[PDB]
RNA sequence: CGUGGAGGUCAGUGACGAAGCCUAGACCGUAAGGUCGGGUCGAACGGCCUCUAGUGCAGAUCUUGGUGGUAGUAGCAAAUAUUCAAAUGAGAACUUUGAAGACUGAAGUGGGGAAAGGUUCCACGUCAACAGCAGUUGGACGUGGGUUAGUCGAUCCUAAGA
RNA sequence: GUCGAAUUUGGGUAUAGGGGCGAAAGACUAAUCGAACCAUCUAGUAGCUGGUUCCUGCCGAAGUUUCCCUCAGGAUAGCAG
RNA sequence: AUAUUGGCGAGAGACCGAUAGCGAACAAGUACAGUGAUGGAAAGAUGAAAAGAACUUUGAAAAGAGAGUGAAAAAGUACGUGAAAUUGUUGAAAGGGAAGGGCAUUUGAUCAGACA
């Protein structure tokens, strides 16, 4: 029903529901045979990878 | 997590819920059971009026030895009280419900207490000194209150030849 | 199947040992392989890890990555590596604990006692 | 263990008490006290026919 | 200090639900009481009034 | 017929889900029981030939643990007594100050000690549990501060005694 | 009821269980006294009470006889395989 | 050459598997009781990894609702599984001083087999 998209005592976990998804890969395969953080972190990764004179020789 | 009951379609619902509240089980039974089904505003102002002993809760299963009072004669019972504990305990979580409806973006005018269960929490056991050197026991028992609002919203038969010869008689015979 | 009289099969025994081991035994007990570049220029196949030397991670979900040692959490019978961590949205960063027998040694930290390690293991270095 | 059972103080506490007469721990001061004991139907009492 | 405060908060629940005055309130009760349950009145005198 | 464990075997079952548990579903046995489906669950377990036993419960005023009805019931009525405003606070019959009304009535509901207790004293912070209503208060919870002797006692003396 | 003495009372001290102490009640001796409390021998002793855990099939009784003087407890005959 | 339920060091089991097994698998001869001699418990299991739930929002607060972590929160420091007694909500039904059970059938609900 939820793939096909009151008070209601029928609910679906989601344990139950990702074991669902995976056994029907299993049958289709057989019917076929048949991060800011990590972005700022990176970044500074990457971006760290005559003259003059004032005065002279006297005391101010 | 986990209600005792949910919605289907959670898009137009919103839940609230308070464990292990130290509130009486059974008056709070009662005021849930006074509140199931009915619109959310029109709770609220039932329960300031329970508040204010204007109206009160009716009390149909825990009511031993109860008192007899005319404000019952609304809901057809002789026996009615006016629990305050119990009433502030599911007002706060009324509250909690419609500010959840809001954030959702449900519309407040339509919404309806949809479900409400009150179910007991584990015992809070004090002890007395009795009589003879005696103890007994002297327990709270509290609750676990949950509740969800909702906006309300707006053939083969198979026939034998004879029945079959019958019926194409019928049409024979009318126009 | 075992000889000697000295020797327990009692798995009791055997696991009271592994968890009450003491560091100096856990050092041992946390050794790794090391790589067939490495394995071949010194001649030996595992040794004790230590804090400074380079790993390669080749089992688990993070496998692939390689970075040195950060420490050798002997408590809790793991060992840290800098470069492979767990992120939260907040910034935190919890370094993931990786057993050493999941490891695998690319790159040795050597001094005066390690190379005495290797010679009298039956290394040939240089 | 020969003593499994055993290492107990115990005594019943008789006939028309309003309880079984199966012996009790004495003492007081602690949850055992007035506990069932040394009976192969009692928790913490002495197997039937123990083991030799 | 705030994850200590929490770990502690939760383990004060179960004591808590037994109505303890503390950490330090350890009274033990016993399962049966021999002055209660030791009748057997003869005509004369009783254990209490 | 069923159960814990043992020898042999089915190169037996199992992360495409072992065992356990729930089940308005299905089947086989006269029956003990067995078998299959669905849900839940997460790591082990069965058929057969045999070996072995701490091997099958409704009772024992049985044992240990858990839970009902009684029931929001009995009751929370000794010791003459409370009331007003402000403040604090999410919240005040019960905290604090003030305003009042009373009481103990010097054989005290006052001021100190002995035995016993051992920090309960006092300040700051502070309310989950406890204070059979309540609580912002506390002899509660958290962190500290505090007991100064040549002259007060012990210490010395002997008593019944040991 | 008694209330200035055969008075009331703190503390110290003495007497310890087949013992003490008793203006004598078998009182009292730590809510314990016709026998204190605690551990052990000790799972002490049964004329008696209570209980004693799966299925089905087939077979299936016993008060009627002698005795140890008689009660008690046993022996013997019968009946069921 | 014999003994050895104490001490020290080892190897094992057709043993027990948290009401079992030592009283004690855990800060157990502990906590607690008693003037004393003595008496004497209960109590094991999140997850591979604390990643033990940032942030927003309602609330005085405990908390809730979103969000997020995680294979899973039908794992939330009440934490593996999560039975029964007992209880709440929902749905269906029955009820003129008990209920339960047997044979048989009506009604309603619900369901398997066999379909060449
Ligand atoms: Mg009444
Ligand atoms: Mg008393
Ligand atoms: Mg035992
Ligand atoms: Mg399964
Ligand atoms: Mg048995
Ligand atoms: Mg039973
Ligand atoms: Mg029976
Ligand atoms: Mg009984
Ligand atoms: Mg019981
Ligand atoms: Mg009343
Ligand atoms: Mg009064
Ligand atoms: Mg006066
Ligand atoms: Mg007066
Ligand atoms: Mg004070
Ligand atoms: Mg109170
Ligand atoms: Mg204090
Ligand atoms: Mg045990
Ligand atoms: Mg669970
Ligand atoms: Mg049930």
């Amino acid at each position: 029903q939820n793939k096909k998209n009151s008070i209601t005592t029928r609910t679906l976990s989601k344990k139950r529901a990702k074991k669902i998804e995976r056994n029907l890969k299993y049958a289709t395969q057989r019917k076929l045979l048949v991060s800011s953080l990590t972005l700022v972190k990176e970044a500074l990764w990457s971006v760290i990878d005559q003259g003059t004179t004032l005065g002279g020789p006297f005391f101010p | 997590a986990r209600y005792g009951a949910t919605s289907t379609n959670p898009a137009k619902s919103a839940s609230a819920r308070g464990s292990y509240l130290r509130v009486s089980f059974k008056n709070t039974r009662e005021t849930a059971q006074a509140i199931n089904g009915w619109e959310l505003t029109k709770a609220q102002k039932y329960l300031e009026q329970v508040l204010d002993h204007q109206r009160a809760i009716p009390f149909r299963r825990f009511n031993s030895s109860i008192g007899r009072t005319a404000q019952g004669k609304e809901f057809g019972v002789t026996k009615a009280r006016w629990p305050a504990k119990s009433v502030k305990f599911v007002q706060g979580l009324l509250q909690n419900a419609a500010a959840n409806a809001e954030a959702k973006g449900l519309d407040a005018t339509k919404l309806y207490v949809s479900h409400i269960q009150v179910n007991q929490a584990p015992k809070q056991r004090r002890r007395t000194y009795r009589a003879h050197g005696r103890i007994n026991k002297y327990e709270s028992s509290p609750s676990h209150i949950e509740l969800v609002v909702t906006e309300k919203e707006e053939k083969v038969v198979r026939l034998t030849s004879r029945q079959r010869g019958r019926i194409a008689a019928q049409k024979r015979i009318a126009a | 199947a075992k000889q000697s009289l000295d020797v327990s099969s009692d798995r009791r025994k055997a696991r009271k040992a592994y968890f009450t081991a003491p560091s100096s035994q856990r050092r041992v007990l946390l050794s790794a392989p090391l790589s067939k570049e490495l394995r071949a220029q010194y001649g030996i196949k595992a040794l004790p890890i230590r804090r400074d030397d380079e790993v390669l991670v080749v089992r688990g979900s993070k496998k692939g990555q390689e970075g040195k040692i950060s420490s050798v959490y002997r408590l809790k019978f793991a060992v840290q590596v800098d470069k492979v961590t767990k992120e939260k949205v907040n910034g935190a960063s919890v370094p993931i604990n990786l057993h050493p027998s999941k490891l695998v040694i690319t790159k040795l930290h050597l001094d005066k006692d390690r190379k005495a390690l290797i010679q009298r293991k039956g290394g040939k270095l240089e | 263990s020969e003593k499994a059972g055993h290492q107990t103080s115990a005594e019943s506490w008789g006939t028309g008490r309003a309880v079984a007469r199966i012996p009790r721990v004495g003492g007081g001061g602690t949850g055992r006290s007035g506990q069932g004991a040394f009976g192969n139907m009692c928790r913490g009492g002495r197997m039937f026919a123990p083991t030799k | 200090r705030s994850k200590a405060d929490r770990m502690a908060k939760m383990e004060r629940r179960e004591r808590n639900r037994h109505a303890k005055q503390g950490e330090s309130d350890r009274h033990n009760a016993v399962s049966l009481s021999k002055h209660l349950f030791s009748g057997k009145r003869g005509v004369g005198k009783t254990d209490f009034r």
